[PDB]
């Protein structure tokens, strides 16, 4: 045998396994590596918007801190 | 804009599948290959002809019964109001009359199949 | 003699009641045939590894045939005919004459492959145990005429097997 | 750079459907006494393979009596579609994220069966239009029913979205707040995806191969490919709903490999079904589902209602 | 040659999936079909060569004749190899199919199913056991490993 | 078909899935047997018999010897009526397994047949110890059984009887209790008393009505 | 316990003559096992047994890579067994 089952089991985990790692990845990749922000409702996307006008270089993700009050 | 771009990529896979399988292969198409299927003799009528439907009366039964899924699925949202006394009885009342709509066929012998 | 086979009355107390509502509610019959299922999958499969491992067989299993010869070479054969009455199939073709030294000897014997039940009757008719089904079951052809046997093949089939066939014969012959 | 997340979720499906054939004809024969394929590849890891490559070097038969259009049509749309329904699952996170992504899979799963009802229909053949009209039955069976429990069991989720459900099952999986709802959930999906007691549509026994009796060659892999998917994508749904893996936004990967072992053995519980029951008749698949499903499922519906207004457990979103 | 080399290795890699992958019809008409069953059960599990039953026509490979062929049932036979997709094969199983057998000499059998359809292997028995077929399928397989369609079109 | 068990052309008549008609066409494996025995000597017939009924080849052999013994007046010894009936009870199990697993397999459950194959694959293993042959044996005739049983036969059989009812007891455990089963085969083709002997039944198909009959 | 499987796993690749011996056996007959050697055939395929093995896994060839003039690497099938270990391998007697 029964454990000449498991190659195949373990063949298919893997396979399985891609898909969400994947997307992890490359959701940090593209956002910064902060994780992907999460706009389900028009607040979160007004939040989103102004970081990008604030950010200089009109990616939401570049964020800035308390080095922009003088 | 993602999801059509997804649609797309998933339409164009099944597709380029189908071309391949259809023109990859030899194919050697004569009328014996191609004429239908029935287990060796040729069909006596054609599978165009009426073919009956005993559950047609649960057929017509799942078009209002679809529906009420449709009146009970923004109940999630409906849990969040000031007045949930009235939307507790509104909910019931809607799920009892359902229940009811399914007694009433089952008494009067609608979920049985035509013989 | 005789037992009935769906004769039985449930119980109607509270407890049965109860039992089997749980039997129907909570599917405990359909746990049991999962539980037999999930028992045979930790068995040892019965599988052979075939063509390594082959299936037992016997000292009187009927196979391919073949025509014997004496220890001195000379063919066993005597053109008796007795197989080819006996044939219920009709598969054996026999002509004979008198050979150059005048002995009594086939110049053809036929088995056709494909009309043969492989029924073993025409090594029983045989006197002088000239024709025998031969242990091998392993010579599937390519083509049709390859199954129709003539003398120059059988005679070849005996040779080829004769080590095994003496053997098969020396451990059965006291039961024919 | 999304175009490459579209690929690392699609061509990782695929693989996944190609040995997952070869995992139920191995734990098939295990459990009927026998090893089943270890002779194509060690283990038989090859054997999916060659399966593939003999399917689509195989000649691809079109029906003289046949409608074309639909004919050709139909595989297409079962592969895409069962490609689509992997979109909005968060493995923590999505592809898509989705406001609504049960009603999405919902919609799409509905749409899936006409795969086979315009397969069945456009072969114009008796079997496979006994196979269609199988489905029509099949979907009717168990459509209402699957609804009316998605709805109560998210009404302690607060939303329909799928990546709250993870946040939800924090602490407990939801499996012990609704193992009734549970059970018939699962049978449910035994349903919906055509998988024994409940194949009906194929019927091989009964109608020699159903709807796709006449699909030979690529056209009928991607039928199994669809249906095979289709399997995988439901057991990963029902584990994602009822037994939800703790997330750690820094390691998602340990969510990941918690999810995949969850569909793993809810694929293999389908497998491992196949090989113990006998086939239902699809009447009394419907009379199952309506006479049996129903009620109890509208009366666990009012509770699931009433219970948190009961005891001031309402979930938090809108 | 570079186009030969490339030929040659398409064409062995389409002959082993091929080979790998036989899918016989259920099908059976008599005795010999039994012996069939045997080769499907767990002692020799045909099913780990990769030979597995498809009822369909058209998702079969092979067609195994394993029976007697009588005259009524011969268009039978006919048609359902005629709705096999290409490539196909037929295993010639037993007395009846091979030559008729026990029923050669009978008003309603036909004297060997080559003269229906084109057979590529003929496995000799009545029945033959399950060893000899698995023999004769395994025979099948080494005859598909053999086929250079591609190098033959190369040539051309 | 797989469901036709066989070279069964049926032709039915339906509404919807209801059985409208059924209409039995047969003579597909008609070989014109009886005719090719009268071309045949007594001993040649015989293996006609083996291949009549391709599951119980000892009890048609059984049953044309006992035809054939009583027109010729004579009488096998005890050894040999012995072997007789142990072999044609060997060969009701070889049967039955077949009949039971064929039908659970045309239901839907695949399973048991697997399991019950390889107990049928011991019993042909018998009957090739004994005759040479695992299903057409010859074995049985007109005067007795053709060979005496191999030195150590007895012992494998009774190895053999001694596990058997285990099996029957998963296959029980399969099928006898299951909801589906039941559903699949309870109150399906009901037939009378008087109907089964009327339409000329034997059997179980007898049995199963109540009937108490058994040759 | 698992380990004692897993030692019996390790000293059944290494009862082969090595990793290489091992996979050749594997890709070859689709089994590792190891058995007493038998015996040898003038052609070259080998015979072992395993008591131990239930009836039918007790015997067993490994047959030789080249016949009369055939490459045998791949291409086996039972035919090549001569008539005195064909009456040994099917168990038509016990004495090889
Ligand atoms: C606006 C104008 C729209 C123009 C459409 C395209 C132009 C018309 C011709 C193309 C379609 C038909 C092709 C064809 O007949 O080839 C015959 C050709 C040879 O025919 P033959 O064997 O000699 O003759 C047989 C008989 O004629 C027997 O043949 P038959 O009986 O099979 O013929 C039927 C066919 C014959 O064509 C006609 O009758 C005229 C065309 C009418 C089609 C429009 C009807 C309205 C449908 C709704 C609108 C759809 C959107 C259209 C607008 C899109 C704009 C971007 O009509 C159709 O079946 C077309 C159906 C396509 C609908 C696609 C819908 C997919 C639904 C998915 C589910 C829903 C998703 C969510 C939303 O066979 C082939 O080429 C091989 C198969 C070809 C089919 C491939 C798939 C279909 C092609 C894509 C269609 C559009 C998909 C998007
Ligand atoms: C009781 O008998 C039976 C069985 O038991 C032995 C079965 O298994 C069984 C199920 C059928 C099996 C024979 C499995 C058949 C295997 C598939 C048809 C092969 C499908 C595999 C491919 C089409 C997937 C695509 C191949 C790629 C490698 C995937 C990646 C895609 C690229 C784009 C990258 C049936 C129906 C059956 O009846
Ligand atoms: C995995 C999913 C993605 C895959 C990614 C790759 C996509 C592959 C594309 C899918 C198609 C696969 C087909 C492979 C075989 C080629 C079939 C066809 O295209 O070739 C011939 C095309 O030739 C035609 O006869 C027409 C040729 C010329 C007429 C119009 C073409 C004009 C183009 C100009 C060419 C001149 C040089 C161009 C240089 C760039 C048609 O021959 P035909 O017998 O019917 O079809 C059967 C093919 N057989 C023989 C192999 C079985
Ligand atoms: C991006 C990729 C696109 C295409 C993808 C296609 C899939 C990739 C190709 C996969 C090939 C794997 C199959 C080859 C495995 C061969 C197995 C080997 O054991 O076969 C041997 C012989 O090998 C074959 O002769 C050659 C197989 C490979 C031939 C070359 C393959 C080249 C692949 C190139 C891919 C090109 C793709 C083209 C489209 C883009 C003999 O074994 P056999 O005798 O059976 O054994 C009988 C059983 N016994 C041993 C127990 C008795
Ligand atoms: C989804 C998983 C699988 C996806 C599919 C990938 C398949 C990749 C492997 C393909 C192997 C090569 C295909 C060879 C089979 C094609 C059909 C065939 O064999 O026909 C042979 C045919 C014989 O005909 P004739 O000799 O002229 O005379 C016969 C008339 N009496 O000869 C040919 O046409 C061969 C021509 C070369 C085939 C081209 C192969 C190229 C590789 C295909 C990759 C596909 C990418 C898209
Ligand atoms: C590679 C060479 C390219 C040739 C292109 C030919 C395309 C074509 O239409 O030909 C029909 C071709 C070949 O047939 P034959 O002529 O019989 O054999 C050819 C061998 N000599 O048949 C096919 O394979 C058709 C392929 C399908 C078309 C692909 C596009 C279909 C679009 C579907 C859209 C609907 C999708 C539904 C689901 C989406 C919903 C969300
Ligand atoms: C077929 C029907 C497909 C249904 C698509 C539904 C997808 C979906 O629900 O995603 C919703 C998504 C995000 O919404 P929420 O997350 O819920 O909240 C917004 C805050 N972020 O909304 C969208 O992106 C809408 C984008 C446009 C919708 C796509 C329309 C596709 C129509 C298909 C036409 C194809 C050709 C026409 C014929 C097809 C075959 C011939
Ligand atoms: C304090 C208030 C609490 C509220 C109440 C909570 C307690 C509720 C107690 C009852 C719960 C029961 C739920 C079960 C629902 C179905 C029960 C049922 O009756 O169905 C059966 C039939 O249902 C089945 O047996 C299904 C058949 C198919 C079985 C397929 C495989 C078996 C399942 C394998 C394991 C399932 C694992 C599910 C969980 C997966 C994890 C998500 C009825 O059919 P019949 O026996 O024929 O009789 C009715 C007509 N005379
Ligand atoms: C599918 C598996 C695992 C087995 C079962 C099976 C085969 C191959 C072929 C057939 C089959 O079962 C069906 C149904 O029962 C009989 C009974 C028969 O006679 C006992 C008979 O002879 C033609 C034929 C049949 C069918 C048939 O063709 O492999
Ligand atoms: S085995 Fe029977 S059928 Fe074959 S040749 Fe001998 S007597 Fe004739
Ligand atoms: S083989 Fe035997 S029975 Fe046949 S002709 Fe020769 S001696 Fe007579
Ligand atoms: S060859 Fe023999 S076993 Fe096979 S079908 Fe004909 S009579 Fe029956």
């Amino acid at each position: 045998m029964w454990f000449e089952i498991l190659p195949g089991i373990a063949v298919m985990a893997a396979c399985l396994f891609i898909p969400g790692m994947a997307t992890a990845h490359i959701h940090k990749f593209t956002n910064g590596g902060k994780e992907k922000r999460v706009a389900h409702f028009s607040y979160q996307w007004n939040l989103m918007e102004r970081d990008r006008r604030i950010s200089g270089v009109n990616r939401y993700h570049v964020t800035k801190g308390l080095e922009n009050i003088d | 804009m993602n999801i059509m771009l997804t649609l797309l990529t998933n339409v164009t896979l099944a597709s380029l599948l189908v071309l391949i399988a259809f023109w990859l292969p030899q194919l050697n198409a004569y009328s014996e290959k191609t004429s239908p299927y029935e287990c060796g003799f040729d069909p006596m009528g054609s599978a165009r002809l009426p073919f009956s439907m005993k559950f047609f009366l649960v057929a017509i039964t799942f078009l209002l019964f679809d529906l009420e899924i449709a009146l009970l699925l923004p109940l999630p949202w409906a849990s969040q109001t000031n007045n949930l006394k009235t939307m507790l009885t509104m909910a019931l009342f809607l799920l009892i009359l359902l229940a009811a709509s399914l007694a009433y066929e089952w008494t009067q012998k609608g979920l049985e199949w035509a013989e | 003699t005789y037992k009935f086979v769906n004769m039985r009355e449930p119980s109607m107390d509270m407890k049965s009641v109860t039992d089997r509502a749980a039997q129907t509610l909570l599917w405990t019959e359909l746990v049991r045939g999962l539980g037999m299922t999930l028992s045979y999958l930790f068995r040892e499969p019965a599988t052979i590894n075939y063509p390594f491992e082959k299936g037992p067989l016997s000292p009187r299993f009927r196979g391919e045939h073949a025509l014997r010869r004496y220890p001195s070479g000379e063919e066993r054969c005597i053109a008796c005919k007795l197989c080819e009455a006996v044939c219920p199939a009709q598969a054996i073709t026999i002509e004979a004459e008198p050979r150059a030294d005048g002995s009594r000897r086939t110049t053809r014997y036929d088995i056709d492959m494909t009309k043969c039940i492989y029924c073993g009757f025409c090594q029983e008719a045989c006197p002088v145990d000239a024709i025998v089904e031969g242990p091998n079951f392993e010579f599937s052809t390519e083509t049709h005429e390859e199954l129709l046997y003539n003398k120059e093949k059988l005679l070849n089939n005996g040779d080829k097997w004769e080590a095994e066939i003496a053997a098969n014969i020396q451990a059965d012959y006291l039961y024919r | 750079m999304f175009m490459i997340n579209i690929l690392s979720l699609i061509i990782p499906i695929l693989l996944a459907v190609a040995f997952l054939t070869l995992v139920e004809r191995k734990v098939l024969g295990y459990m009927q006494l026998r090893k089943g394929p270890n002779v194509v590849g060690p283990y038989g890891l090859l054997q999916p393979i060659a399966d593939a490559l003999k399917l689509f070097t195989k000649e691809p038969l079109r029906p003289a009596t046949s409608s074309i259009s639909m004919f050709i049509i139909a595989p297409i749309l079962a592969l895409s579609l069962a490609l689509t329904m992997w979109v909005p699952l968060p493995m923590p996170y999505p592809l898509i994220n989705m406001n609504l992504g049960v009603l999405f899979m919902l919609a799409m799963s509905s749409l899936a069966v006409y795969s086979i009802l315009w397969s069945g229909w456009a072969s114009n053949s008796k079997y496979a239009l006994i196979g269609a009209l199988r489905a029509v039955a099949q979907t009717i069976s168990y459509e209402v029913t699957l609804a009316i429990i998605l709805l109560s069991v998210l009404l302690m989720n607060g939303s329909y979205t799928l990546s709250t459900l993870i946040t939800t099952q924090e602490h407990i999986w939801m499996i012990f707040t609704s193992w009734p709802l549970a059970m018939m959930w699962f049978i449910s999906t035994l349903a919906e995806t055509n998988r024994a007691p409940f194949d009906l549509t194929e019927g091989e026994s009964e109608l020699v191969s159903g709807f796709n009796v006449e699909y030979a060659a690529g056209p009928f892999a991607m039928f199994f490919m669809a249906e095979y998917a289709n399997i995988i994508m439901m057991n990963a749904f029902t584990a994602i709903l009822f037994l939800g893996a703790s997330h750690d936004p820094h390691t998602p990967e340990l969510y990941t490999i918690n999810f995949v072992l969850k569909t793993l053995a809810l694929t293999i519980t389908f497998l491992w079904i196949r090989a113990s029951y006998p086939r239902f008749r699809y009447d009394q698949l419907m009379h199952l589902l309506w006479k049996s499903f129903l009620p109890l499922t509208l009366a666990l519906c009012m509770w699931h209602i009433s219970l948190p207004i009961m005891t001031a457990s309402i979930p938090p979103q809108s | 040659s570079r186009g030969e080399y490339v030929v040659a290795k398409l064409d062995d890699l389409v002959n082993w999936a091929r080979r790998s992958s036989l899918w016989p019809m259920t099908f059976g008409l008599a005795c010999c079909a039994v012996e069939m069953m045997h080769m499907a059960a767990p002692r020799y599990d045909m099913d780990r060569f990769g030979v597995v039953f498809r009822a369909s026509p058209r998702q079969s490979d092979v067609m195994i004749v394993a029976g007697t062929l009588t005259n009524k049932m011969a268009p039978a036979l006919r048609k359902v190899y005629d709705q096999m997709p290409e490539p196909r094969y037929v295993v010639s199983m037993g007395s009846c199919a091979n030559g008729g057998g026990y029923y050669h000499y009978s008003y309603s059998v036909v004297r060997g199913c080559d003269r229906i359809v084109p057979v590529d292997i003929y496995v000799p028995g009545c029945p033959p056991t399950a060893e000899a077929l698995l023999y004769g399928i395994l025979q099948l397989q080494r005859k598909i490993k053999r086929e250079k369609r591609l190098r033959i079109w190369y040539r051309r | 078909h797989p469901a036709a068990h066989g070279v069964l052309r049926l032709v039915m008549e339906l509404s919807g899935e209801m059985v409208r008609k059924c209409d039995p066409h047969i003579g597909l494996l008609h070989r014109g047997t009886e005719k090719l025995i009268e071309y045949k000597t007594y001993l040649q017939a015989l293996p006609y018999f083996d291949r009549l009924d391709y599951v119980s080849m000892m009890c048609n052999e059984q049953a044309y010897s006992l035809a054939v013994e009583k027109l010729l007046n004579i009488q096998p010894p005890p050894r040999a009526q012995w072997i007789r009936v142990l072999f044609g009870e060997i060969t009701r199990l070889l049967n039955h397994i077949m009949a039971v697993t064929t039908h659970a397999l045309d239901i839907g459950a695949m399973t048991p047949f697997f399991w019950m194959f390889e107990e049928r694959e011991k019993m042909f293993e018998f009957y090739e110890r004994v005759s040479g042959a695992r299903m057409h044996a010859a074995y049985i005739r007109p005067g007795g059984v053709h060979q005496d049983l191999p030195l150590g036969l007895l012992d494998d059989i009774y190895e053999f009887s001694k596990n058997f009812s285990f099996r029957i007891d998963e296959l029980e455990e399969m099928l006898t209790n299951n909801r589906i089963w039941r559903n699949r085969t309870v109150d399906i083709g009901v037939v009378t008393a008087e109907d089964a002997l009327n339409y000329g039944f034997s059997g179980v198909m007898l049995r199963g009505s109540g009937i108490q009959w058994d040759l | 316990e698992l380990v004692q499987v897993l030692r019996r796993g390790l000293q059944q690749v290494s009862g082969h003559g090595g990793l290489r011996g091992y996979l050749r056996v594997l890709f070859r007959a689709n089994d590792v096992r190891v058995g007493t050697l038998v015996g040898e055939d003038k052609y070259g395929n080998k015979y072992y047994e395993d008591n131990k093995q239930f009836f039918g896994r007790h015997r067993w060839v490994i047959y030789t890579t080249e016949m009369n003039g055939r490459d045998t690497f791949w291409d086996v099938d039972g035919s090549m067994v001569p008539p005195e270990w064909h009456r040994w391998l099917h168990c038509m007697t016990d004495d090889p």
